[PDB]
């Protein structure tokens, strides 16, 4: 499905909080 | 007051992928009533586009867990789910009214009868904002936009064929668009089958033409679409 | 019961959380917080993710137009440095109404209701509350960039000095916290050999138990220590 229309046009690393949804 | 301001900080939010900044600070040069350059247009139709895609996107998740509730039988979650799609839901129309309005008032009626790129492409834009209102609309609600859309959309299509070659970006993105709309909004497949097809095969008889990556994507956008439609 | 505000805010989180609708999920969560009764394992989760996005959208667009800032000083364009500053500003006031929100919430009612039993919760929130004082110090200068600093690091200390004795070195909340604390200070301290120490230590200490794990405390450990690993690789 979801038929395709016109488109348009370091840091350290910290932890990442995952949801357990 | 000052519109090279405004064209700033609309570039600035736009790096920042600030796109609601970005529209308002759009929203803003268009009101001024002068005319919008290629690079004003670009900003405007992008601003736009990113913010009502997100409402899109947004409204298509909780629309769907609408319904999926509603299959359960969960009543008393089904009004929280459906409150909060309405919720997301008169955003996304105040944000198609917004642009429809600025369309009408500033952008459409200011075209000469000579300005045939920017004819072409306020109407196309006029076509896809009325189509993103008939996504979220029913019955005659949606009736009424899904005849605004066909309206805008086949003018800008014969002002595009008379007036600009089959491999236009332009032209082409309006053919694609408006075959989306005869396919996903109006259910005519085999109507939606055939525009496609005309735009593709019109633009690969004259693919002996600087602006190539632009023309190409949508081009191969309008093969994807024919083969999942089959 | 179902109509009751925590039942119909959490609803509300859940469904903003799918649409990644992140404001209306950290607003929802927030007035969850402010009914003053516990947060459940998930509505923990629940309010770390929706404000995570919130205050990590408005980092990212800071650091683009700051980045801008510092190209239009060296250039030297008066008229368009000012409003580049400005728009700025607007981003900053942004950022710290959101963090001053979080500091609120845990200062008023999350650590306040922590029991001396729950330290799980007590870490959770200590170390939550040094990342958005952090978040505060990375836009922060002059006398108010050494509060919040100081506020960092002393809500970090605790957190940690708890962790360690209330939690196995392989804990994710514990190993979240030392990957944090010792970002803090490699990035806002400017103190690059305490940093290697403190991830260094926190990764040879839960690598030392790894074994002990199973599959999925396994991949929740690793998660985080393969990050403190890649931290130790850019910082020499």
């Amino acid at each position: 499905l979801r038929s395709c229309s016109v488109t348009d046009a370091p840091r350290s690393l910290s932890s990442p909080t995952v949801t357990l949804s | 007051g000052d519109r090279e301001q405004l064209l700033q900080r609309a570039r600035l939010a736009e790096q920042a992928e600030r796109y609601d900044d970005m529209a308002s600070a759009m929203k803003a040069v268009t009101e001024l009533n002068e005319p919008l350059s290629n690079e004003d247009r670009n900003l405007l139709s992008v601003a736009y586009k990113n913010v009502v895609g997100a409402r899109r996107s947004s409204w298509r998740v909780i629309s769907s867990i609408e319904q999926k509730t509603m299959a359960d039988g969960n009543e008393k979650k089904l009004e929280k789910v459906k409150a909060y799609r309405e919720k997301i839901e008169k955003e996304l129309e105040t944000v198609c009214n917004d642009v429809l309005s600025l369309l009408d008032k500033f952008l459409i009626k200011n075209c000469n009868d000579f300005q045939y790129e920017s004819k072409v492409f306020y109407l196309k834009m006029k076509g896809d904002y009325y189509r993103y209102l008939a996504e979220v609309a029913s019955g005659e609600k949606k009736n009424s936009v899904v005849e605004a859309s066909e309206a805008a959309y086949k003018e800008a299509f014969e002002i595009s064929k008379e007036q600009m070659q089959p491999t236009h970006p332009i032209r082409l993105g309006l053919a694609l668009n408006f075959s989306v709309f005869y396919y996903e909004i109006q259910n005519a497949p085999e109507q939606a089958c055939l525009l496609a097809k005309q735009a593709f095969d019109d633009a690969i008889a004259e693919l002996d033409t600087d602006s190539y990556k632009d023309s190409t994507l949508i081009m191969q956008l309008l093969r994807d679409n024919l083969t999942l439609w089959t």
